[PDB]
């Protein structure tokens, strides 16, 4: 009210989140799917949706760098050490790909690549 | 008075002017009165750029929080009330806010008009221009300030 | 963890459209672009269409 600017206590930027899950519904059938709405710090969004018990995942990610980038997994929850996956995006630098365990299709600034 | 002198020579310069177009937060690093070409400025911008001709420097890019604490300014009249009547005792060169949350400003000149640049939103290209204030008499907030240069630092 | 975006010009349900485009991942590993005409496919191997 007196002409002075209302300063946040904490400066340091949060990290946001929208965790959804339960335990069962009315077909009877154990609930296991699991979807997430997190945003880091760095300013990174990452929407994904999970089944933990059959080990299947699929996450679209954005970098803090500006990378779409959506991934998809078979038998791995973790993005790391992945065996069965495929992606397709832009990447850090200026490419669009799609890729897979297989040789992958690129499209740079000029030319098309395989 | 300084202000006044300024106001004066926006007014009659003011069709010369036609370069400068309309932004919502326009801070361009080129002068607009230095150069043919065309540039996007909104109304705090066009008053660092004004008064930086002169010896007065302020600071960019001079947002709201500018008249807050600098002490360049002292109110004339306060928000939240709204008389018709005393606007005539109003002088040239004050500044007129406008927006429920100080979205925009102008410079006030005689004959009831001022001074300030109106488009629609996304970038328009009107240029600067003077407009009645009989019609945006509802939006005017009832929030006025005033310069003062003698005694500062 | 399919991706999919379509776009509909004729019906606002997603069941009985005429018009319309559609990419992204099935439920299989297949990534495409597909629509009344015959569509553009990446499968993990080779290229078809």
């Amino acid at each position: 009210g007196n002409k002075t600017l209302i300063e946040p206590r904490i400066q340091k930027a949060p990290n946001m989140l929208f965790k959804h899950q339960g335990v069962f519904y009315d077909d009877g059938t154990p609930d296991n799917h699991i979807t997430t709405l997190f945003i880091s710090e760095r300013g990174d969004i990452r929407a994904s949706v999970l089944n933990t018990e059959t080990q299947k995942r699929t996450t679209q990610e954005m970098s803090s760098d500006g990378s779409y980038r959506v991934i998809k997994q078979d038998d791995d929850l973790m993005l790391d050490e992945a065996q069965v996956w495929i992606e397709y995006g832009i990447s850090e630098d200026n490419k669009f790909y799609i890729k897979n365990d297989k040789h992958k299709f690129e499209f740079t600034d000029e030319g098309i690549y395989i | 008075p300084l202000s006044t002198i300024l106001a004066l020579d926006l007014n009659d310069n003011l069709k010369s002017l036609s370069n400068i177009k309309y932004m919502f937060k326009g801070a361009p690093k080129e002068n607009p009165f230095g150069t043919d070409k065309d540039v996007y400025i909104d109304t705090y911008n066009l008053l660092y750029w004004l008064y930086l001709g002169e010896d007065e420097e302020l600071a960019y890019p001079m947002n709201i929080n500018y008249f807050f604490t600098e002490g360049r300014f002292f109110t004339i009249f306060g928000k939240g009330h709204k008389y018709k009547v005393d606007v005539s005792k109003f002088i040239v060169g004050d500044i007129l806010f406008f927006g429920r949350s100080d979205t925009n400003i102008g410079i006030y000149v005689g004959d009831g008009e001022f001074i300030s640049m109106m488009g629609k939103f996304p970038k328009d290209e009107t240029p600067i221009g003077k407009y009645k204030l009989d019609d945006y008499w509802n939006e005017f907030n009832g929030r006025v300030m005033r310069f003062d240069e003698e005694v500062y630092i």
